[PDB]
């Protein structure tokens, strides 16, 4: 019935609504939109070995 | 029993019972008024709740001449503020303080024997003007009634600790420098106050020559075992329970054991 | 970051439980040909909040014959699951994320025992008993469902997982009857129709009640996204709505099975019904 | 969590690494692919919510005494509970395989553990026992 | 037409514009209050007609299109206190379809003595007592005897 | 083994019941009853025949006006008195339309107990209906006080027998909507096919009457063996199924309501 | 259907007994063996797949896209009628007198003596009552005190909402019940003006 | 002092709007009355709009609603599952039966009143009252939880 429209709008909205907001809050803090995919030991080699490379860039920049 | 920033001791002690008893007197109808005040009561106490009651109580006499002043000391009961404190630091707390060795002596009564007493004033005529003194047929100690408390609620670790009186006024300062500017906060107990550390170091007791329950023609319940007590075996671990039953549903008949499954 | 994250995520938990409560109330009632709340606020939008707000200001009974440790645990207990369970849901990224989730669905057990133990009722302990049985029942054929649909769950690299971000995005018409028996194992784990014979909260009152039926429906949601990505080709709120309008039209127009024959359902039909599926999926995967 | 020595790290000499590691916002694509470690902060947060929960109406509602007010108003349960732990550890052993691009005689390897498994829960069927009148 | 709509909307409030409406206590309390909010805005906004107003202020609408037993409905004007015992018994019987009298269309015979309708006085200390009580202004002892004074 | 009966306490909250069990299975039921014995019977010689009356509606306050008939036919019959012709066509057609709410209410309050929740809010609007026609004529919707010695306390307003046909006129499809949700459902078939039953000996020898006796195999109708007003005149079948089964007492009494249904229409 | 099935039996002796004899058999009410192989797609497609809760499920979601029969209570009111048995009251003439003289008849035939009544002759000679008492928490609301009075003076009111939070607020006496009159009455002349072609 | 007693008052109209929109009765179905009160429940009355809702155990309960007679076998039992709702919580009597005793209050058997056994908030009148005027009788109990000011007494204490 036209009673039951409203609740039934609400929970979509609710969850259209947080969900967009936990996607740009995980966004921000993983800047790539691939991070919830399955990682094997080779993929966890690759990203460790980025970020410590990372770090080594940074720190070589700040010495010229 | 604690004060507030919007009522005070003497503002309930005093100044009300003032104005009742004048007002009492200004009808001409009112032929009888029963005051309330506590067993402990004196002028000379260092409590300050005591004291404003006993000035009270000469404010009532004052003013309305045949009022009738009582004096109980404390009340057992399922509501009660006696036990169900007591009970309440026993478990609840990681300690309960005990005000130096205990040893101060106490005579409760039961809220029954109160409530009869009430009748039985109204019933003589010349308990008026007069001031009577209720206490129960047993003279305890802090500590026996501790004693008490926890054989009864079957705790098999004593919590308590004695301590100098200074040492729980210096625990029961904080919380009584700021009672004011509150509005009165729930779950806070009567007896973390230095009042009742004033009381602790007292006795608590009928006076000798006093007119008391017998003058009433009533003879008290005993408040350590009966009818009194029941209510703090409720409490117990586990719960309270009937046992194993079965050494005498022996030669109980047929459908009984069955109904309650022995 | 984290904890912003999993709060972001804790807010429409709690709105959306509240308005499928609400939800359920009014389809229910529009089935039945009446209204549902509608006074309690414009169109009753206000009514599980003043319910929620009702039960806060209620007097709570702790019954001085029972444990208060397990007492307090219980409801708690079951609360903190489905939270960790939606954590899970959509703040990880393991390789065995639908183990995981069965994981703690099969850990959400302890509360209903919990609840039988602590409370001294003749007929909660009577009860805790038969509902942890429906439960543990229908956990195995879960279990076996789960096992069908990881033989075809394939990430990019070749690895086979049971992580969401790699299912498929297309409903799997393969597995017709096998999601019908999700679906039935979902009604049986939450205790609805029609299996809802078993309460076990009969002695709790205000905010353990209400932690009681937060949990509930949170871990109704929980099952339900968990078919929708298994079945219906992702996680949508669309989806969520349309599988909570059938659980509760199926509440609306069926009756409750007896204890034995739901015990007899779940041990001689859906458990033989997912290993068979089990053994042909596997034929076919080769 | 942080790597100890000059080998964890990707031999990368230097400060700005080690705390740049210790002071690291968590990553799923950096350091921490893979690792469970929301569902701990999960538990503590709602943990803390729960027992929020608890205590406040301790404190904002009425309460009276009242001694009637705090007072009470089979066989089959172990073979469910022993039948369920059996099928959950023989689940527990069949996940692996759905894990694997199997080859045939993995295929017929699993078979016989099922077969052996389903011969037992066929016994049990045949002699009445999944039979729940008692 | 969404100007039919509103036209409605303020011949049922009793307010003057859109903006007085929506800015009015009635709001606030139909905001919270969803029993009056539907009358106000969607069942007085509707299909039917004005038939007559009371003393109280009430507002008697019909529609002979809708369903049996739907076909009437008032408005009250109370808006925060509204309550069924300041409908007058001339309107009374028409509300609630025990005759298809109303003052617009039939003269009743009114009595000299005729006590008006207002609403009930239960819960407050003004309520009806019987003479016996504490709250009446002298109450009785019902000895069916008179006692000797000396 | 020497296994001892567990026993149950079912329910203060008004049918107290001590059952015993032995595992899953009951061996023993003992009702405890009278929480609801006011006295009537005592209370019925301190009035008189007109006055004591309305006790009977707060009997069965289900089904009002069949309590009363019997108070009245006992008194008519002590009394020689002769009912005119209309006043037993009344009697007729008010005591069908309090079967009809009678069985509306024990098949939604049977079938909510087992768990269908959509079946009384169906039947309850249909029960609203045959109450403003029990108000219609007596001024009250339960506890009307209609039958008197004699006949019927007022006549039939203007109007009444417009709406009843109106109301009968869309009973069957109501009666139909209600059993496509029970009549061909597996739950419900499983929860009462074979369930308590009743054979023909131990039925009489119980003491059995109504749907009960007729779910049974016997062919028993009081308004068709020992008729009573004008049902001697009414023609109906009578429903009977062979089994003793909850089944079985559910499909006779939606037969009965289609039953009732025809007298109705025949009034 | 009405049909039955060896397996769907509710109770064990019946489902032992039709799984060790063929006794169902013989019974007409029981669905037969399907004979070829459509019969038994058939079966399986009632057994495997449901259908029979679908046909609920159709007929639910059809109500759910229906009329309702709610009423807006206290907006919308029930239906009543003329002849409805609700509050008591005491009336008067048109000229102002009291119709009630005390006749004590309403008193006799109160089945739950929920009347009190005493009187005796007023100043000019008229026979009035001077106590009139009803009980509203002993009355049953029979209406037989409106039939016992020959003069119409009190009568059964068509108003129910008059709910109270004392019960000192519901032992009527005289002036309350003849205040009650003095409201409704207008209402109660137009209920007795068809009513009384019947009494 | 001001906004803190605003403050106060808002507090109370907040909780009584919860209160009165949430009540949760306990059935007492005793006798005629509990037919009368299943169809207040039902589709026309629909008691569930104003967020009634049924509850089987009186630890979530928020009234009771007595709608029968009581007898002296019968008083014991209610007065414990009485003492078993927790606080706050409120007493509707509903028919003549509750009320007073009515057509059985000479009985050897009846108690004369539920008021003799439990408190009792709101009175409803009638053999058995309608069902609408059970709607009216329970409005009225809304309105008595509104008149409530719990906050604004305890700030005064
Ligand atoms: C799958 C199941 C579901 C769980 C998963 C769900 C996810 C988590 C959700 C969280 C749970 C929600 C609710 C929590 C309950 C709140 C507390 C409560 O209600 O009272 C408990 C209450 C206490 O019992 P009681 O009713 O008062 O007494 C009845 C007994 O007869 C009385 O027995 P007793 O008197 O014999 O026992 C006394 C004991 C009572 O124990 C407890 O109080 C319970 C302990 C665990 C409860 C944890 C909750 C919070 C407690 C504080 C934790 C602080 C730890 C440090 C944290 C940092 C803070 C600085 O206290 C002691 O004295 C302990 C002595 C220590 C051992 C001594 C032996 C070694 C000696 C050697 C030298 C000593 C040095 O009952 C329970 O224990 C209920 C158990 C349920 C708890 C949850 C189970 C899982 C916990 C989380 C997972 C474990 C991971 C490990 C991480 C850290 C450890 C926790
Ligand atoms: C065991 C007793 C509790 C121990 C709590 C604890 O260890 O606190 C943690 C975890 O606890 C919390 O932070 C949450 C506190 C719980 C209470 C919050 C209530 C809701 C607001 C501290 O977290 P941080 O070091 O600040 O966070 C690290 C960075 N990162 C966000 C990426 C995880
Ligand atoms: C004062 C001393 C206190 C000593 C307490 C010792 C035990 C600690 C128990 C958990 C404390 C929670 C907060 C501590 C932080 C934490 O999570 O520590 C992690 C260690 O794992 C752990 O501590 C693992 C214990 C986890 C037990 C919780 C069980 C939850 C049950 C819910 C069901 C789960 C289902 C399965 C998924 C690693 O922290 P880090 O170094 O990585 O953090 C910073 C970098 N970001
Ligand atoms: C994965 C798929 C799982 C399938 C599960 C099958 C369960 C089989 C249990 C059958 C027990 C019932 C039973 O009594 O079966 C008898 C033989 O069945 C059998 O011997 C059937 C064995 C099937 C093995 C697989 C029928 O014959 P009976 O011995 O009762 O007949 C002569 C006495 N009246
Ligand atoms: C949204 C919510 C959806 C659910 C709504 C309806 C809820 C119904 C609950 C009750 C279901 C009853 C039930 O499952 O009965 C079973 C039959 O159905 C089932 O077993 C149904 C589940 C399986 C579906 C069909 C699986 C086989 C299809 C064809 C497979 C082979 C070809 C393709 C490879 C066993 O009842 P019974 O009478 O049969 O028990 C034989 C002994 N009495
Ligand atoms: C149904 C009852 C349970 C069936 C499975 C129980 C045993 C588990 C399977 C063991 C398989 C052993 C090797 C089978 C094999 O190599 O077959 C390929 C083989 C390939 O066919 P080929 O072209 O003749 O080599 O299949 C067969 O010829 C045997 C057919 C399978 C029968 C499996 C059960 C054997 C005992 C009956
Ligand atoms: C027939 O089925 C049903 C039941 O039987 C199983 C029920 O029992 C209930 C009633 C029980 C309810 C609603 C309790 C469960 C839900 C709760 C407590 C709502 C949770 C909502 C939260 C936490 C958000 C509200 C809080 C806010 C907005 C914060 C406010 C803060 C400030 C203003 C500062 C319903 C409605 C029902 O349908
Ligand atoms: S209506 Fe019945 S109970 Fe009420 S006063 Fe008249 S006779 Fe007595
Ligand atoms: S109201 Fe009528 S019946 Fe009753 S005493 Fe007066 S005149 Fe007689
Ligand atoms: S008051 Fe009347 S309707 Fe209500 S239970 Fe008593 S006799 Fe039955």
């Amino acid at each position: 019935g036209w009673n039951a429209l409203p609740s039934l709008v609400i929970i979509t909205g609710i969850w259209t609504a947080g969900l967009f907001a936990l996607d740009k809050v995980q966004m921000f803090r993983e800047n790539k939109p691939a991070w919830a995919n399955n990682k094997d030991g080779w993929q966890k080699a690759l990203y460790r070995r980025d970020w410590y490379l990372q770090r080594e860039e940074e720190t070589l920049a700040m010495a010229k | 029993r604690l004060q507030t920033k919007n009522w005070s001791f003497e503002d309930v002690h005093v100044d009300f019972p003032k104005r009742l008893a004048k007002l009492a007197a200004e009808t001409g109808q009112v032929q009888r008024l029963i005051h309330f005040s506590d067993m402990g009561a004196d002028e000379n106490h260092k409590s300050l709740r005591m004291r404003t009651k006993a000035v009270g109580d000469k404010e009532v006499l004052d003013a309305f001449p045949d009022a009738t002043i009582v004096r109980p000391g404390d009340i057992v009961g399922i509501e009660d503020h006696f036990y169900n404190y007591l009970i309440y630091q026993l478990t609840l707390t990681v300690f309960a303080p005990v005000v130096e060795s205990g040893s101060n002596k106490i005579q409760p009564t039961y809220v029954l024997d109160v409530a009869d007493a009430v009748a039985a004033l109204l019933r003589k005529p010349d308990t008026a003007g007069k001031t009577l003194y209720l206490g129960g047929p047993e003279v305890l100690t802090m500590r026996e009634v501790y004693d008490l408390l926890l054989k009864t609620l079957r705790i098999y670790r004593d919590d308590t600790v004695h301590l100098p009186a200074w040492a729980v006024k210096a625990m029961y300062k904080p919380f009584d420098s700021v009672r004011r500017m509150l509005p009165g906060l729930p779950m806070t107990s009567p007896l973390a106050t230095e009042d009742y550390v004033e009381e602790m170091l007292r006795d608590k007791v009928v006076p000798a020559g006093a007119l008391g329950y017998a003058d009433l023609g009533i003879v008290p319940q005993k408040v350590t075992d009966g009818l009194a007590i029941e209510p703090v075996r409720h409490a117990r671990v586990g719960g309270y329970r009937w046992g194993d039953m079965s050494a005498v549903a022996k030669d109980i008949p047929e459908s009984v054991r069955k109904y309650y499954n022995i | 970051m984290i904890v912003a994250s999993i709060l972001i995520l804790i807010v429409p938990v709690l709105l959306s439980v509240a308005m499928f409560t609400l939800a359920e109330r009014t389809v229910m009632a529009s089935m039945q040909r009446r209204f549902g709340p509608q006074v309690s606020g414009i169109s009753g939008l206000l009514q599980p909040f003043w319910d929620g707000l009702k039960l806060g200001v209620k007097e709570p009974v702790l019954p001085d014959s029972s444990s208060a440790g397990a007492f307090a645990a219980s409801p708690m207990i079951s609360f903190v699951l489905s939270q960790v369970a939606w954590v899970g849901i959509c703040i990880s990224d393991a390789s065995f994320q639908g183990l995981v989730i069965m994981a703690i669905s099969s850990l959400a057990v302890y509360g209903v025992m919990l609840a039988g133990w602590a409370s001294n009722s003749k007929y909660a302990f009577l009860g805790c008993l038969r509902s942890v049985a429906l439960m543990v029942s229908y956990e195995l054929s879960l279990g076996a469902a789960l096992l069908s649909i990881g033989l075809f769950v394939t990430d990019g690299t070749g690895m086979k997982c049971l992580n969401f971000a790699e299912m498929p995005t297309t409903p799997q018409y393969a597995m017709l009857p096998l999601c019908l028996i999700f679906l039935v194992c979902i009604l049986a784990e939450t205790k609805r129709d029609p299996f809802d014979l078993p309460g076990y909260n009969v002695e709790y009152s205000s905010l353990g009640f209400a932690l009681f039926f937060i949990a509930e429906y949170a871990n109704m949601a929980v099952m339900s996204a968990i078919a929708s990505i298994y079945f219906l080709g992702g996680f949508s709120a669309l989806k969520i709505t349309a599988l909570f309008f059938a659980f509760v039209w199926t509440r609306g127009t069926l009756p409750r099975y007896r204890y034995d024959q739901f015990m007899r359902l779940g041990w001689k039909a859906f458990l033989p019904l997912t290993l068979a599926f089990f053994a042909l999926h596997a034929s076919v995967a080769i | 969590y942080n790597a100890w020595s000059p080998a964890q790290r990707y031999f990368v000499e230097g400060d700005h690494v080690v705390t740049a590691e210790a002071s690291r916002t968590f990553q799923f694509t950096g350091l921490d692919s893979g690792s469970f470690y929301p569902y701990v902060i999960a538990t503590v947060i709602a943990t803390a919510i729960s027992t929020v929960f608890i205590v406040a109406p301790l404190v904002i509602a009425p309460s009276r005494v009242d001694l009637d007010k705090s007072s009470a108003y089979s066989v089959s349960f172990y073979l469910v509970s022993i039948m369920y732990l059996l099928f959950d550890i023989e689940i527990a052993y069949l996940f692996p395989y759905a894990m694997t691009h199997a080859s045939l005689p993995m295929y017929w390897t699993m078979n016989l553990f099922l077969a052996i498994l389903v011969a037992g829960f066929a016994y049990e069927w045949g002699m009445g026992a999944l039979e729940w009148r008692e | 037409s969404l100007s039919g709509y509103f036209s409605r909307l303020l011949e049922a409030s009793g307010k003057k514009s859109v903006g007085s409406f929506f800015a009015s206590w009635e709001f606030g309390k139909m905001l919270v209050d969803g029993n009056l909010a539907h009358n106000v805005l969607v069942r007085a906004t509707g299909a039917g007609r004005l038939v007559g107003t009371d003393y109280n202020g009430n507002r008697y609408y019909e529609n002979e299109e809708a369903a049996y037993g739907r076909r009437r409905w008032i408005v009250y004007k109370d808006k925060f206190d509204y309550n069924p015992t300041t409908i007058p018994p001339e309107w009374h019987g028409w509300l609630n379809y025990i005759n298809d009298y109303n003052p617009t269309n039939t003269q009743f015979k009114q009595p000299t003595y005729q006590i008006e309708a207002s609403m009930t006085k239960t819960g407050t200390q003004t309520c009806y007592n019987p003479k016996g009580s504490w709250f009446s202004a002298k109450p009785r002892n019902w000895r069916k005897y008179e006692s000797w004074t000396p | 083994a020497k296994v001892n009966n567990f026993t149950l306490n079912f329910g203060p909250q008004v049918l107290r019941l001590v059952l015993e069990m032995q595992g899953e299975i009951i061996m023993r039921a003992d009702p405890h009853i009278g929480l609801l014995h006011r006295g009537t019977e005592k209370l019925l010689e301190y009035k008189t025949y007109l006055q004591g009356l309305p006790y009977f509606d707060r009997l069965d306050y289900v089904s009002m006006m069949c309590m009363e008939h019997s108070y009245v036919l006992a008194i008519e019959q002590l009394l020689n008195v002769s009912v005119p012709l209309r006043g037993q066509y009344i009697r007729v057609l008010f005591s069908e339309i309090t079967r009809v709410l009678n069985h509306l209410l024990a098949i939604t309050c049977h079938s909510m107990d087992v768990g269908a929740l959509t079946p009384f809010l169906w039947a309850f609007e249909e029960r609203e209906k045959l109450f403003e026609f029990y108000e219609r004529v007596s001024g009250a919707r339960m506890h009307a006080a209609y039958f008197r010695v004699g006949g019927v306390s007022q006549d039939l307003p203007i109007g009444l027998l417009r709406d009843v046909y109106d109301w009968a006129r869309q009973f069957a499809s109501r009666l139909d909507e209600m059993e496509e949700l029970l009549t061909g459902n597996r739950i419900w078939k499983e929860r009462t096919v074979d369930v308590g039953t009743i054979t023909a000996q131990m039925a009489w020898d119980w003491g059995c009457s109504g749907p009960i006796l007729r779910a049974s195999g016997i062919d028993w109708d009081l308004r068709k063996t020992q008729p009573y007003d004008a049902y001697g005149k009414m023609q109906f079948n009578v429903p009977i199924a062979g089994h003793g089964d909850c089944y079985d007492r559910y499909l006779v009494r939606l037969q009965e309501m289609r039953e009732s249904l025809r007298i109705i229409y025949q009034c | 259907g009405t049909e039955r099935r060896p397996g769907e039996s509710g109770a064990w002796k019946q489902i032992e007994r039709q799984r060790y004899a063929s006794d169902w058999e013989n019974d007409p009410t029981f669905k037969r063996t399907p004979k070829n192989l459509a019969e038994v797609l058939d079966d399986s497609a009632s057994m495997l797949l449901l259908t029979d809760v679908w046909r609920g499920m159709a007929y639910t979601l059809g109500a759910f896209f229906d009329k309702k029969v709610t009423i807006m209570y206290p907006f919308e009111k029930g239906q009543l009628s003329p002849r409805f048995r609700g509050e008591h009251a005491l009336r008067r003439y048109p000229t102002g007198e009291e119709r009630c003289i005390a006749c004590k008849l309403c008193e006799a035939i109160c089945p739950a003596q929920a009347i009190t009544i005493e009187a005796e002759e007023r100043e000019d000679g008229s026979r009035r009552t001077t106590r009139y008492d009803i009980d509203m928490t002993k009355c049953i609301y029979c209406g037989f005190c409106q039939e016992a009075c020959p003069v119409d003076a009190i009568v059964e009111g068509p108003n129910f909402e008059f709910s109270t939070e004392t019960r000192e607020e519901l032992l009527y006496d005289k002036q309350k019940l003849l205040e009650n009159g003095d409201k409704w009455e207008t209402e109660i002349a137009t209920n007795l003006r068809t009513e009384s072609l019947y009494r | 002092a001001k906004g803190l007693e605003f403050v106060v008052s808002k507090v109370d109209n907040v909780v009584n709007w919860a209160r009165a929109g949430s009540i949760w009765p306990m059935t007492f179905g005793l006798a005629c009355c509990a037919v009368e009160m299943m169809h207040a429940g039902a589709s026309r009355y629909d008691l569930d709009r104003y967020g009634i809702i049924f509850r089987p155990s009186p630890r979530q309960s928020d009234a009771m609603i007595v709608a029968g007679t009581l007898t002296n076998k019968m008083a014991p039992a209610l007065r414990k599952v009485y003492d078993q709702m927790p606080e706050p919580k409120w007493v509707v009597s509903m028919g003549s039966c509750a009320n007073g005793g009515g057509y059985y209050h000479y009985s050897y058997a009846v108690v004369r009143g539920c008021d003799r056994v439990v408190p009792v908030d709101v009175y409803v009148p009638g053999c058995p009252p309608t069902a609408e005027g059970l709607l009216y009788g329970l409005l009225q109990l809304q309105k008595k939880i509104y008149r409530s000011k719990t906050t604004q007494i305890w700030y005064k204490k």
